[PDB]
């Protein structure tokens, strides 16, 4: 008998809600999908055992966390009230980033790449560094997808000597800060 | 360090003046002869530079030595008189040419400033020993000239082989300190000086 | 003739009174520390034996210049000497020393010249000393420092709109990216507010991630301000606060301004202190945020001791202590967060603040604490349940340790002194881009000088190149003159000697 709201206060809808018991009461417990208001109507009020409201493993794919994972509530000679849990959705973007360590004069002559692993000859993104030592490749999706960050500069070997770095950041996490280092000589 | 430049110039130029005043300059007024010798030395230096541009280190040194010997022989043959006096008009002229060359202009641009490297005093020392080295070269020229006995051509060939001793010693030092190298050059040049005076007392007849 | 690069001491002016060295020309011998005259002579000391009594003796003796040979590594130097050089710095800087002070970097030839000068300075003996008097002469290049009259102190500002309404409270976060040490070109400033601008950048990233999505879009405007012109009395904040208050009538700095956070030297250390100019009034937003901060620092991370520091505003000091002072002057709620406990501590400035002095773990923990306190106060969580025995930033929003490390490395990569970061330098451009990828309405405020009673006039010629010319006194060369006179006499005799020898045969 509480509410399941989001971080700001928006009432989440379609979130599975149940209460799993402990001790000998582990066999008792029901579930209830919350409504638009976030007012769940859990039933099965048996005293003598503490309850644990927490998010069902199945049927809750879109929703990532429940910040108060469990709420200890003492079941006395009455009902429970004011059980609020805040929840976060599952962000799917990757939000790539990463600085570049190089001299100032070499910066305008650089474009970082996003060569996909399966084909190192067909880049999918070519954000130019320009005058800023920070590239912010537009967000990607995260499911395996090994990538490359080959730093493809315009400076040829005819007047300078350099080696272009190559970084693989197989996308299973949530961020990355590739730090390509470009220090040409001669 | 202008006064350092003064001390180095006093070390270098003054012995030439001493030789000029102690060798009877008024006998020929060798100023014209010295100028002609310097012009010949400049021409020989230009020819050596052209040969080096056309064309390992030993060959360049040998060519430079041959050109210097030819110029000294021409200068000596330009005048007739006492053998010691043609010796003087050749050697002093060539030595003055060397001093006016790249052992006075660097002495001007360097030194006189704030830095002090012993290189300048070393250059002055080497310029002073170049006087006796060119004395030896002129002695070789005189042995070549003054008629053709008692294995004199063999001794002249030995002196010619011993010539380019400065380049030989420089190569040896490169293969082997700066002051140690200068001392070694001084001793070998002095040994050639004594060999040449021995040749002179042998040839006086 | 060695050609090393010497970085000069500070030459900034504030409110009209000068500070630091006021000379950038020297042409004297290099007489290191000895009982000799030491007047109008460059004095060479090494940081390993750089005592303050010795330095004050050098300055009082009117030396030609003072050159300090910093160790090349600047990290292998013993920590006790580092602490002593921390305690020497604020007193050394706050003076009108008319003798140039240059800081150099160790070199093999530098070690050789220092050794020779040390041997010659301390020490038949008189003539031998004159003969072997290898005392070098050091001369610099360029002309005297000229007052740069058109230096624009930069400032990067970015907004974050709330959920709905035109009266939302506007929490403000500021951080002065610059850091001045005893040498502007050597003032990397890693543990200084350069470790606070990194936390500000990470807070920007995290709150941008939280605000982009509707369901976590809280109704609290966040005005981030990576201010320039920092330890120089916080001019960048002064001009920004003046232009957003009295010149215009719009902008969020007047509507419903909530607490104004300020971050500086928030890196190393196991203690966090929230400094306030005046105590928070009970019930207001500042008191709520302070309660959230104390609850977080007492329940989530017990390893940090937390305590308010209430320093009353003082209008007599040269600088306004913290950064929240300039905000509290204009009747604006503000407080500063710092690992320090006393503003008088010289742990700031600190050319010694190399990158290896800000521990990444401590920086991450401090960022966690600050970000969680802000999240709890902003999102009204405290009166919603959510016991403080479990965090918000566990997964999918974890404070990126790699990002913090890379940002810190980039900040320390180049000097960040306010006199060297141009209005269009790649440091400022990269900072603006980084803030622009996460914020909205990012721009660049500038303060020139007000051109009347100059609030600040930074000077130039801070990276002069100095030449180590070998030289010997004229007495040596007089000895050489006597020698060459003897040589000339020997040569004069030698002509007649050889003539007699040839005659003898
Ligand atoms: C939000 O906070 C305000 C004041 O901090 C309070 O009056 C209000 O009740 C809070 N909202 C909720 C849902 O607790």
């Amino acid at each position: 008998y509480g509410t399941v709201s989001s971080l700001n206060g928006e009432p989440e809808q379609g979130v599975a809600m149940e209460a799993v018991g402990q001790n000998d009461c582990s066999i008792y417990g029901e579930d209830t999908v919350t409504d638009e208001e976030g007012k769940f109507r859990l039933r099965g009020l048996l005293p003598g055992c503490v309850y644990h409201v927490q998010l069902k493993a199945e049927g809750n794919d879109h929703i990532e966390r429940a910040l108060p994972h469990h709420r200890v509530i003492e079941v006395g000679n009455n009902d429970i009230d004011d059980v609020n849990i805040i929840v976060f959705r599952q962000i799917n973007q990757f939000d790539l980033s990463g600085n570049v360590i190089t001299s100032s004069e070499y910066l305008p002559t650089l474009w970082v790449k996003l060569y996909k692993s399966e084909n190192l000859d067909n880049p999918i993104q070519t954000v130019s560094l320009g005058q800023s030592l920070f590239f912010h490749f537009p967000p990607l999706l995260r499911d395996g997808e090994n990538y490359v960050v080959l730093l493809d500069s315009t400076l040829p070997r005819s007047q300078y000597d350099y080696i272009l770095p190559q970084v693989s950041f197989t996308a299973v996490g949530y961020h990355k800060h590739i730090t390509l280092i470009f220090n040409p000589t001669r | 360090t202008l006064f350092h430049f003064g001390n180095c110039f006093a070390l270098a130029y003054f012995p030439y003046f001493i030789t000029y005043k102690c060798s009877g300059l008024s006998e020929y007024n060798a100023f014209w002869k010295c100028v002609q010798a310097g012009v010949t030395y400049l021409f020989v230096q230009l020819c050596k530079m052209l040969f080096l541009a056309t064309f390992i280190g030993e060959f360049m040194k040998a060519s430079v030595d041959v050109a210097d010997l030819i110029g000294l022989n021409l200068v000596m043959s330009r005048n007739a008189g006492k053998g010691e006096y043609k010796i003087m008009v050749a050697a002093l002229g060539w030595a003055t040419a060397e001093l006016i060359m790249s052992r006075c202009i660097p002495l001007w641009v360097g030194a006189r400033g704030i830095e002090f490297d012993w290189k300048y005093i070393q250059m002055s020392i080497d310029s002073n020993i170049s006087l006796v080295h060119y004395i030896v070269a002129s002695a070789q020229v005189w042995m070549i000239t003054r008629y053709d006995h008692t294995f004199r051509p063999a001794v002249l060939l030995l002196m010619f082989l011993s010539v380019y001793k400065a380049f030989v010693m420089e190569t040896f030092v490169h293969l082997c300190g700066s002051w140690a190298a200068l001392l070694a050059r001084a001793v070998v040049t002095g040994l050639l000086a004594l060999s040449t005076l021995a040749l002179y007392v042998a040839v006086v007849n | 003739a060695h050609e090393f690069t010497v970085y000069r001491m500070q030459q900034y002016d504030l409110q009209g009174q000068p500070y630091g060295t006021r000379n950038a020309v020297l042409n004297t011998e290099a007489r290191t520390m000895a009982a000799e005259v030491l007047s109008r002579r460059c004095v060479l000391m090494r940081l390993l034996d750089f005592s303050y009594e010795q330095y004050q003796k050098a300055l009082r003796q009117s030396a030609g210049a003072v050159v300090i040979i910093l160790p090349r590594a600047m990290a292998a130097v013993p920590q006790d000497v580092v602490r002593q050089f921390m305690e020497i710095e604020p007193e050394m800087l706050a003076m009108e020393t008319a003798v140039p002070v240059y800081f150099a970097v160790e070199d093999e030839a530098l070690l050789s010249i220092y050794k020779q000068t040390q041997a010659a300075s301390a020490s038949a003996e008189v003539l031998l000393r004159t003969a072997t008097a290898n005392g070098f002469q050091m001369v610099t290049s360029g002309v005297q420092s000229k007052a740069v009259s058109d230096w624009l102190i930069a400032s990067v500002e970015g907004r974050l709109t709330g959920l709905g309404g035109e009266d939302l409270p506007t929490i403000v976060i500021v951080a002065h990216y610059d850091a001045f040490g005893v040498a502007p070109w050597l003032s990397l400033g890693a543990d200084s507010n350069g470790s606070g601008v990194s936390v500000l950048l990470e807070l920007a990233r995290l709150f941008s991630r939280l605000y982009t999505y509707k369901r976590t879009h809280a109704a609290y405007n966040l005005l981030f301000f990576a201010s320039g012109g920092g330890k120089f009395n916080y001019q960048g904040t002064k001009r920004w606060l003046e232009d957003n208050l009295d010149h215009t009538d719009s902008s969020l700095l007047q509507d419903n301004v909530a607490f104004v956070l300020c971050l500086d030297t928030v890196g190393r250390g196991s203690s966090l202190h929230l400094h306030v100019s005046k105590p928070p009034r009970e019930g207001t937003l500042q008191h709520a945020f302070l309660r959230e901060l104390e609850t977080v620092a007492a329940h989530q991370f017990p390893e940090v001791r937390f305590s308010m520091v209430h320093k009353r505003i003082n209008l007599a000091e040269d600088v306004l202590a913290w950064e929240h002072e300039r905000f509290a002057i204009r009747r604006l709620p503000a407080f500063t967060l710092s690992h320090l406990e006393s503003h008088r501590d010289g742990q700031r400035s600190s050319i010694m603040d190399v990158r290896s002095r800000v521990d990444s773990k401590t920086l991450t923990r401090n960022t966690r604490i600050i970000a969680e306190a802000l999240t709890r106060v902003i999102y009204n969580l405290t009166e919603k349940g959510t016991p403080p025995d479990m965090p918000v930033f566990t997964e999918q929003m974890q404070i990126q340790q790699e990002q913090l490390d890379s940002v810190m490395d980039w900040l320390t990569n180049q000097p960040r002194a306010a006199q060297l970061v141009d209005k269009d330098s790649t440091f400022l451009s990269t900072l603006e881009h980084h803030l622009s990828r996460y914020l909205k309405d990012v721009k660049q405020h500038h303060v020139k000088a007000d051109k009347r009673d100059p609030e600040f006039v930074f000077y130039d010629q801070l990276k002069q190149v100095m030449n180590a010319y070998r030289v010997k006194p004229a007495v040596f060369d007089l000895l050489l003159a006597v020698g060459i006179a003897a040589y000339l006499g020997m040569a004069y005799v030698a002509v007649q000697h050889f003539s007699l020898l040839y005659k003898t045969v």
